[PDB]
């Protein structure tokens, strides 16, 4: 938590410096929807994948986070901001608007790079939510304490590659479809493995939920996956 | 039950004069119908040319009295040997009994 | 402090240690129903009002305490004694056993060299007395360590100290008198003085004796202290 | 200076070097113990030492009575020996307090060993330079021997030795139970287990023992109590016709 | 003290009495028993003498400090529960503020107005007509009687003095008139004119 | 007295790596081989009892710990670190859960909380993380078995089979070809034999192997009847005598 | 040996020395000298004050703690006034609690208590200032030396701060001459003036330059500044 | 409890964690600030690293206070969040007790001082914030701008900038703001923080936005092509030789 | 690097002393004690034109009777302003009367000692020393008019005359020379504006520096920049002439 000569902090871009080397986690925001898919990284045959959550977290009904980083250290922030979410719906009668959420967790990072002399967590956060002010909303928080709302941005590694690559075929009038589409070539690109299986891939989408005028939320179970990575011309 | 307060009687009477003042008081101490001493003293010297008397519960009232001799003391020290003038001891004595507005000495105090 | 050297020394307790030999020489002497204590004054200039700085401590009213080392260290450990028999005596009514005296400044001590945060004491302390069963003298040395003893000797002359207690011991197997050891005492602190000698210095004795105080602690003073005084300064000569 | 050496956090190599210090220091007393089962008593034994002329040798001793029932030996400097001391006292007492049923032996060991644990991995805590030897009859095990160090580790043992020739007095025993072929001394009498245990203390360790040279400790059922220089001298005459 | 509320079809009604009372004396004839809480929300008191404006001011600078911070307005039902959520942790604490409310604001996002009762106690519950204290013993039979859910804001005016009328008959003592505050789509105003109309 | 270190003394270096965390991990790996199977039916861990000194009673050190009647644990690296977490983990399977709800926690959360005391040691001031990573194996009645891995920076993954410790490249290697989702429970107990073979030097028998299974309900074991509704815990303890049969016939 | 051993008070050296109490024992040498001597009947305190410039005041050095004590500094003036606070304090609680003067001796005891802990504290400093504390109290009169390491000594006569060496060796052999000035404040107050000039290569002592204190028999604690000290020059 | 001395001096007088502030302060994206006849208006700039951004929902660089004081800032944003939400909650405190809004002085000595507090505090770092406050004072018209940095100093500017080449509009600013006659209008004023802006952030796009104050709580945001009618207009008049 | 309560093995304690430069770097503040009142002058020092002047408080009142000037790390001064300005006041209420100036000082000072990494002083809620000293100038009753100097060491000297700051050295000396037991009022700020103007590094005038004074009869004042400008126009005037 001390400066450096140069007007850095230390011990969060050493923290970033982890976090570029965890498995990538993309968000894309559509018109209808937002797409969320993250890699897991170097795995094994005997890892079970069903039972498995280590990326994508539920944090209420409206909004879900992609983790990138110390797992452990997102279980802590995960939790709390669960929690500070309740909190609010028991003030106010009223789920929590996304932003709100996202910058009461970028305070509790901020803390630790100001006082204390603990380390800071080793986590960085893409937030995909919908609240009936902004819409739907995808954000990304990092070690810092810092927080920015996106319409595509992806964290952990190779993070260059793959923001190049989402500039180039993003445009602002996009279906939740091809944008789950987009998400699965860039991270086809941006892999260190051979090709890209289902067993080593986390998937969540935030959509209107087929027909109702409600938002719904789902965590792609295993064979949708491999469903979704079938259609898209990689099997 | 435990009563904190007694009542040990006396009666005290200041007045002043152009360039004096006199405080006075009696000499007995006394609980309920007995008499605990005919000379025991109420009326203070209390430096600073200050004379006082706390009268009523005499257990409150030498407590007080104490509390500001040593008030008195730590006046000289804190101030480069001040004298303590007469309004300032009045003031400072309103300050001590006020220190106990929610359990009282129980004293009429002069000075 | 809370740091062990590899060969599994505590160096920061080691240096207490060399504070102590660098100390005033002081001892102690059990005898066949009491204990004596002993300690060298160093008179720094003839201004020192003499009689008047005091070394030798009472704890409660039947222990006594002499150290050498960094003196604010032993009254810091007296003064904690003095609560630690003051606690004893309020819960359980009989003044405190000296075996129990000694585990009590003991794991006091022994504290003080756990934690990185604090320094051990700069201290040997030499202390005892007489409980409802015999005399005790006990060295609590700057690691918490302390056993009992015969005879006790710390500081600039421990050496020669500890020579002529051995001897003592050694020669006196029977048993030694209250009034016998005071001299002795005296005796050894002057042999003692030898080895820190630019200086000029002040006797100071203590004794607790079933017969001859009672058992309580009491200050040599007056006839009995010149009599010790001339009792070495004749065998030195 | 890496400050690896000075407080109790990992090497390069997942080492505390603290911890191995503190193993160093439980045999500056330059003494050895060892432990041993009867059928119905447990016995320790440990060199006693009195080089300076000038100590009361009444008061040096390594063997602690913990409770009524529980008794304790230590490898390691005096002081941080008392501090173990008078601490699973402590807790041999608010055991029986709170629980209404006496602690046993093990449990003890194990609380102990949990506190050792707990300097081991805190900064301000230094580990505690000893080795703790539990004795009992235990009213549900038996026989009991159960030993702490200064890592936090704890075992049971059909028997045990400690200090700069524990290995030469292990094998020895290991050795006596290869052949006996039973894991205790099958002896009525805790009088021929003493016997049992300072006659292989000398065997290992290639000296003889006069009463002075010896500490003795023996837990029988609802007691562990320690032994006179007088008592020992009678067990070394009796050791001193047969062998 | 009177406290009643009237929610019509377009605006909430909000009318409380002008006179503070301490003792055998009336110190004012023209108390404002009304805070502002935002542009389209406004709350009612009447209880204890010292906690009444203490937890009004206190609500309503939660709320300011809430608008700030988001740059947006909180709904009437979410202002609401935050008003109710305190009074129920005061309920059980040391010294509990004694002071119930009504909260009329008008949601812009529902275009709906919407009136809430809450008592000291916490009890929160949303009425088309509400009062604290003994008006209620009067009023809500009259107004259970006249009430219509799609009546103008002119009729509610009109429903509500013959509220008052009637409390000026039956109630034994004298509170002075009341001051009535309106608040729909446009915001908070007062009909500065109600006592001799 | 009181503590001075109240900083972190596990920091990120440069490169990005927590540098007492790696050292924890390579407190691991020194640590005897340890592992766990996921059969169909139940679950095995199992550990060997390194012995230190024949004279040491092999049975009086729990290696492998019931933490709740369905759940059980087995470890690699320091033993005493793993003795205060089973404490810890039994008493907060209590406290955050079972004297909440009235039922012991599903596998996945008592996890998540061992995690938790393990990530805050990874944290908090004046302390070193754990020196071990553990194997957890149990069943729910929602989730059915399931085996969890958790590492000193209080990460945890779920795994069909896996081992820890020495032999562990070698035995996961060993474990990949043997395990098909089939398997009943005799046979990953087999497997559990045949995989720890390779990791142990001398002797090879029932005192110097601990192994605990997950499976059914033991009525027997359960030290009361009369409510029908429970047939008792799903963890048991293999017995000396229960190994050596399986190592006759193997 | 000299290296890594004087971070904190907390460490000892090789040698057994607390360096940190070594270097705070410096910062009297550094101070302005100060003169304590004392016959039977009266104790007297002379303290010359050190101005910063010509312009300046020369920082008070006495600080009065009862009717019957009170000491004079050299070193850190605050923590001169730490001290003397809680001397006026331990003055204080001996009075209202037993009706009892605190003995000097037990002033003495209390300081080297106070000082002691911040000789053996991490994160604390040892104090940074010598002080003489005369007093009269039911034994007579008394003179003591404090040092920040916690030692305290009483005696006839003593000198702190700046060359003060010489003043103490005047001071050792006027001895027998000093003790017996019973009854007559003002030659021990002049004895006490000689004695602060053998300590002087700076100049004479003026007006402004002298502080004399006198505690004795029927003679409560008295500070002397300027115009009625100017009979002592 | 964590309290080891961060902020501490050296040798030379200097206490280097505040110095260090100043460097990520520095570091920090352009702010101006420039007061006229009868307004205050205050201008910023945006980075280039990524340009996929959602600016709907991203943390504009001028912060409300109360609804007559605004905050801008150059440093570090997480910092700068920490500042306005403290100096949020004391603008309602003091309306709650003395029946008033802050004054701009007000607000401004109260963000200085948590500033500076946090320079002489065991376990905390200075912030790497560097503040303009600007507004008008309750039923006053009299327009005011202040300044605070990390160390705690604050005082107030005609016109001030802060962050990344700040030297060099600052440099601008000291050529053509006139102290006898002030940008006399919104309009005039809003031209000379365009212009002082141009010097550093390149085109006058996504990258330039401005906020204007009048008094009695009359605060406006401009648009992209408000915006860009004064960089179409400044670029084109100001050419010729 | 080692701590915040160390001694050097001269006996000083190190972050004193270095906080004793940051001083050195401040403005220069000079302060003249007479018999018909005390002068404060400061010097300003914007570090640019467009700062507007009047808002460098660097001259603040305590109590009526009571005035401070400052130089150093100004904004720490803050704290210490509110602490004396507290002080005064509740002696006021305690005592039904004015603060005495050494009693303010000395309360000032008492603050000013309470740093240390929570040391066993009880608590020290404080990490540094304070990077600014203060002229406290004022009267009372007893000992009349007065002027100190208190440094951030907790020590506090009463001065004839005195100059802090980085004109500090060469202020002194001038001091040394001019100051007699009898100047006036009127030729005690002249001296003042001289002595700034020699040692400031910009030309003395009344935008850059202030003028304060306080009297028995009529407290402390401070000259606002109208009535300076006259004493500069007067001192010019006066050094013509020689």
């Amino acid at each position: 938590t001390i400066f450096s000569p140069e007007g850095r902090l230390y011990q969060v871009e050493y923290a970033l410096e982890s976090i570029s080397h965890a498995g990538t986690a993309i968000g894309i925001m559509a018109s209808d929807g937002i797409v969320l898919a993250a890699e897991r990284k170097v795995t094994s045959t005997l890892l079970e994948q069903d039972t498995s959550t280590e990326k994508l977290y539920k944090l209420n009904d409206k909004i879900a986070v992609a983790v990138a980083g110390l797992t452990a250290d997102a279980e802590i922030l995960i939790n709390t901001a669960r929690i500070h979410a309740q909190n609010y719906l028991k003030t106010y009668n009223e789920d929590i608007p996304v932003e709100i959420l996202v910058r009461r967790l970028s305070d509790i990072k901020q803390g630790y790079t100001q006082h204390g002399g603990l380390r800071p967590f080793g986590v960085s956060f893409i937030y995909a939510g919908y609240d009936d002010r902004y819409g739907y909303q995808l954000y990304t928080s990092n070690p810092s304490g810092n927080y920015t709302g996106w319409k595509a941005i992806s964290v952990g590694a190779n993070t260059s590659a793959a923001q190049t690559l989402l500039q180039m075929d993003y445009k602002d009038d996009m279906k939740v479809d091809d944008a789950i589409e987009l998400a699965l070539k860039t991270l086809s690109k941006t892999t260190d493995s051979s090709a890209l299986t289902y067993d080593r891939l986390e998937f969540a989408t935030i959509r209107k939920g087929a027909n109702d005028g409600e938002v719904y939320q789902k965590i792609f179970k295993p064979q949708e996956i491999k469903d979704i990575l079938v259609k898209t011309g990689i099997t | 039950q435990f009563n904190p307060y007694g009542d040990n009687g006396g009666t005290i009477l200041g007045i002043a004069g152009e360039d004096f003042a006199v405080l006075a008081g009696d000499t007995r101490n006394i609980t309920d119908y007995s008499i605990n001493s005919r000379y025991e003293p109420k009326v203070f010297d209390c430096g600073d040319n200050i004379v006082m008397s706390a009268n009523g519960f005499a257990a409150d009232g030498d407590a007080l009295v104490k509390r500001f001799k040593n008030s008195v003391k730590w006046y000289h020290f804190d101030h480069n040997d001040k004298k303590l003038s007469i309004n300032s001891a009045a003031r400072n004595i309103q300050h001590l009994l006020y220190g106990k507005r929610f359990f009282p000495y129980y004293v009429h105090t002069i000075i | 402090n809370s740091v062990f050297s590899p060969d599994g020394r505590n160096f920061q307790v080691e240096y207490a240690v060399k504070a102590v030999e660098n100390g005033t020489t002081s001892i102690g002497i059990k005898c066949n129903d009491g204990v004596v204590f002993a300690v060298e004054k160093l008179i720094t200039s003839k201004l020192l009002v003499p009689q008047k700085n005091v070394k030798i401590q009472v704890v409660d009213r039947h222990i006594g305490c002499v150290y050498s080392g960094l003196i604010p260290d032993g009254r810091h450990l007296v003064n904690r004694g003095r609560e630690e028999a003051a606690s004893f005596k309020k819960l359980y009514k009989t003044p405190i056993p000296i075996p129990a005296f000694a585990d009590r400044l003991g794991q006091y001590v022994q504290a003080h060299t756990l934690y990185n945060s604090v320094r051990p004491f700069g201290v040997s302390t030499i202390f005892g007395g007489v409980d409802k069963n015999g005399a005790h003298l006990y060295m609590l040395e700057p690691s918490g360590s302390y056993w009992g003893y015969k005879g006790a000797a710390t500081g600039k002359g421990r050496q020669s100290a500890k020579a002529e207690l051995e001897k003592l011991v050694d020669h006196h197997p029977e048993g030694l008198s209250a009034r016998e050891a005071v001299k002795q005492a005296a005796k050894i602190i002057y042999l003692a003085h030898e080895d820190n000698k630019e200086k000029d210095f002040e006797l100071e004795i203590s004794w607790c004796s079933l017969s001859e105080t009672n058992g309580l602690h009491k200050f040599v003073k007056g006839d009995l202290l010149q009599e010790a005084i001339d009792f070495a300064q004749k065998e030195i000569n | 200076a890496g400050y690896d050496r000075h407080i109790t956090i990992f090497s390069p190599e997942g080492r505390l070097y603290q911890v191995e210090y503190a193993f160093k220091a439980t045999n500056q007393t330059n003494i050895n113990s060892l432990a041993v089962r009867g059928k119905d008593c447990t016995v320790v034994i440990s060199q006693k030492k009195v080089p300076d002329k000038l100590l009361d040798p009444t008061t040096v001793s390594y063997i602690f009575c913990i409770s009524r029932t529980i008794g304790m030996v230590v490898n390691g400097p005096i002081p941080d020996a008392r501090n173990a001391a008078l601490r699973a006292k402590a807790e041999a007492a608010e055991f029986r307090y709170k629980y209404g049923y006496d602690m046993p032996c093990d449990v003890l060991a194990k609380r102990m060993a949990n506190l050792s644990q707990i300097y081991t991995q805190r900064a301000y805590m230094r580990p505690l330079g000893v080795i703790l030897t539990f004795v009992s009859v235990d009213e549900e095990l038996g026989p009991s021997i159960y030993k702490t160090d200064p890592a936090g580790y704890y075992v049971g043992y059909k028997a045990t030795a400690t200090g700069p020739k524990q290995q030469e007095i292990t094998t020895n025993l290991e050795n006596h139970f290869k052949k006996s072929k039973i894991d205790h001394i099958n002896e009525e009498s805790w009088e021929k287990v003493v016997e049992f245990a300072i006659t292989h203390m000398i065997d290992a360790l290639g000296t003889e023992f006069s009463k002075n040279d010896l500490e003795v400790g023996v837990a029988t059922k609802d007691k562990f109590f320690t032994l006179s220089a007088e008592n020992i001298e009678e067990r070394l005459v009796a050791i001193a016709e047969q062998d | 003290d009177i406290i009643l509320g009237i929610r019509v079809q377009d605006s909430v009604i909000l009318a409380s009495s002008k006179a503070v009372t301490r003792g055998i004396s009336v110190l004012k004839d023209s108390d404002d028993k009304t805070r502002q809480l935002s542009p389209h929300t406004l709350m009612s008191f009447a209880g204890e003498a010292g906690d009444t404006v203490q937890f009004a001011e206190y609500i309503q600078a939660n709320i300011q400090l809430y608008s700030i911070r988001e740059d947006y307005e909180l709904s009437p039902q979410a202002v609401s529960s935050f008003v109710r959520q305190e009074l129920a942790k005061s309920i059980r604490s040391r010294r509990p503020y004694q002071v119930n409310v009504l909260i009329g604001g008008y949601d812009k996002k529902k275009n709906k107005p919407e009136l809430y009762q809450i008592d000291y106690l916490g009890t929160k519950v949303e009425l088309p007509y509400g009062a604290h204290g003994y008006s209620g013993f009067y009023t809500f039979s009259l107004l259970d009687h006249h009430y219509r859910p799609d009546m103008t804001t002119e009729e509610g005016l009109d429903l509500l003095k013959l509220c008052v009328q009637e409390l000026e008959k039956r109630m034994p003592m004298d509170f002075k008139g009341v001051i009535v505050k309106i608040v729909d789509k446009d915001g908070i105003r007062q009909v500065d004119d109600f006592q001799a109309q | 007295m009181t503590d001075r270190y109240s900083f972190s003394l596990t920091t990120f270096s440069p490169s990005g790596k927590l540098g007492q965390i790696d050292y924890a991990l390579t407190a691991v790996k020194q640590g005897v081989t340890s592992l766990g199977i996921k059969a169909t039916n139940g679950v095995v861990i199992a550990t060997e009892k390194k012995s230190s000194s024949p004279l040491a009673m092999s049975e009086t050190l729990s290696k492998v710990s019931l933490l709740t009647p369905d759940i059980g644990a087995v470890y690699s690296g320091m033993g005493p670190d793993y003795r205060v977490l089973v404490d810890k983990s039994r008493k907060v399977a209590h406290t955050s859960y079972k004297r909440i709800y009235g039922e012991y926690p599903p596998t996945k959360l008592l996890v998540s909380e061992v995690a938790k005391i393990m990530q805050e040691a990874t944290q908090s001031g004046g302390v070193r993380p754990f020196g071990v990573s553990l194997l957890i194996a149990g069943h729910d009645e929602f989730n059915g078995f399931s085996l969890y891995q958790v590492d000193p920076s209080g990460s945890y993954f779920p795994w069909k089979a896996t081992a820890i410790g020495k032999g562990s490249v070698a035995a996961k290697t060993f474990l990949e070809k043997r395990w098909n989702d089939e398997l009943e429970l005799e046979d990953a107990i087999h497997i559990a034999l045949l995989t720890l073979k390779e990791s142990v030097e001398g002797e090879f028998n029932g005192d110097t192997i601990e192994l605990a299974i997950i499976g059914d309900e033991n009525p027997d074991l359960l030290g009361y009847t009369g409510i029908p509704t429970d047939k008792g815990p799903r963890f048991r303890k293999l017995t000396s005598q229960e190994i050596n049969d399986r190592l006759e016939a193997l | 040996f000299r290296n890594n051993y004087d971070g904190d008070t907390v460490t000892f050296s090789p040698t057994g020395r607390l360096f940190q109490v070594e270097y705070a024992l410096e910062a009297i040498k550094q101070g302005s000298v100060t003169v304590g001597l004392r016959s039977n009947t009266h104790a007297v305190l002379v303290a010359l004050k050190r101005n910063a410039d010509e312009l300046s005041s020369y920082q008070k050095k006495i600080i009065k703690c009862d009717e019957h004590m009170g000491l004079s500094l050299a070193g850190l003036a605050p923590d001169a006034r730490v001290l003397s606070n809680y001397l006026r304090q331990q003055c204080n609680y001996s009075s209202l609690v037993f009706n009892r003067k605190l003995a000097v001796e037990r002033a003495g005891h209390l300081l080297c208590d106070k000082a002691q802990k911040n000789t053996q504290s991490y994160g604390g400093r040892p104090y940074g200032v010598g002080l003489l504390i005369i007093g009269y109290d039911k034994s007579g009169a008394h003179l003591l030396e404090f040092q920040p390491s916690g030692n305290v000594t009483e005696l006839y006569g003593t000198a702190i701060g700046a060359r003060s060496q010489g003043a103490k060796t005047y001071l050792e052999r006027t001895l027998d001459t000093f003790i017996k000035i019973d009854g007559n404040p003002d030659e021990l107050i002049k004895a006490g003036v000689e004695a602060i000039s053998q300590s002087l290569r700076d100049e004479s002592l003026t007006v402004d330059n002298l502080s004399i204190a006198i505690v004795g028999k029927d003679t409560p604690f008295t500070i002397y500044d300027g115009e009625a000290v100017a009979k002592y020059i | 409890g964590y309290d080891r001395a961060l902020s501490i001096f050296s040798p030379d007088g200097h206490i280097f964690q505040v110095e260090y502030a100043l460097e990520a302060v520095k570091r920090g994206t352009c702010a101006v600030g420039v007061k006229g006849k009868n307004c205050v208006v205050l201008g910023c700039e945006r980075r280039s690293t990524l340009k996929l951004q959602d600016t709907r929902i991203t943390p504009s660089k001028v912060s409300k206070i109360d609804s007559h004081v605004v905050l801008s800032f150059s440093g570090l944003n997480a910092d700068s969040r920490i500042l306005i939400e403290k100096a949020r909650v004391e603008a309602q405190s003091h309306r709650l007790t003395l029946e008033d809004p802050v004054t701009v002085e007000y607000l401004t000595r109260y963000v200085a001082g948590v500033q500076q507090r946090y320079t002489q505090s065991g376990g905390v770092r200075p912030f790497g914030v560097s503040t303009l406050i600007a507004g008008f004072d309750p039923r006053d018209d009299e327009p005011k701008l202040y300044q605070t940095e990390p160390s705690g100093i604050y005082s107030s500017w005609s016109a001030q900038t802060i962050g990344r080449n700040s030297k060099t509009v600052r440099e601008f600013l000291e050529k053509n703001y006139d102290r006898k006659e002030p940008p006399a209008t919104v309009e005039e004023c809003v031209k000379l923080t365009v212009r002082s802006l141009l010097e550093v952030v390149q085109t006058g796009a996504k990258n330039i936005e401005i906020t204007v104050v009048k008094p009695d709580s009359d605060i406006v945001a401009l648009s992209s092509e408000e915006i860009n009618q004064y960089v179409t207009q400044i670029e084109q008049e100001k050419q010729e030789q | 690097d080692r701590g915040v309560s160390t001694f050097s093995p001269e006996g000083r304690l190190f972050q004193v002393e270095y906080s004793l430069e940051a001083i050195k770097l401040g403005s220069t503040a000079i302060g003249i004690a007479t018999k018909e009142g005390v002068v404060l002058g400061v010097e300003k020092r914007a570090t640019s034109p467009l700062l507007e002047s009047d808002s460098i408080e660097k001259i603040v009142e305590i109590d009526r009777h009571i005035g401070c000037a400052m130089s150093g790390l100004t904004a720490d001064a803050r704290s210490m302003i509110e602490h004396a300005r507290t002080a005064a006041v509740t002696h006021n209420l305690y005592y039904d009367e004015d603060i005495n100036v050494e009693s303010l000082t000395q309360s000032v000072c008492d603050l000013a000692l309470r740093f240390g990494e929570g040391a066993s002083g009880e608590e020290r809620l404080m990490s540094r020393p304070f990077g600014v000293a203060l002229l406290i100038a004022g009267h009372d009753a007893d000992d009349g008019y007065q002027l100190f100097h208190a440094e951030p060491s907790g020590t506090f000297y009463r001065y004839n005359a005195k100059a802090i700051g980085s004109g500090s050295e060469g202020a002194q000396a001038e001091l040394l020379n001019e100051w007699h037991s009898s100047l006036t009022l009127k030729e005690a700020e002249l001296l003042v504006l001289k002595i700034l103007k020699q040692v400031m590094e910009e030309k003395l005038d009344e935008n850059n520096a202030q003028l304060s004074c306080i009297t028995k009869q009529d407290g402390f004042k401070i000259y606002d920049n109208e009535k300076t400008a006259e004493l500069i126009k007067e001192l010019k005037e006066k050094e013509a002439a020689e």
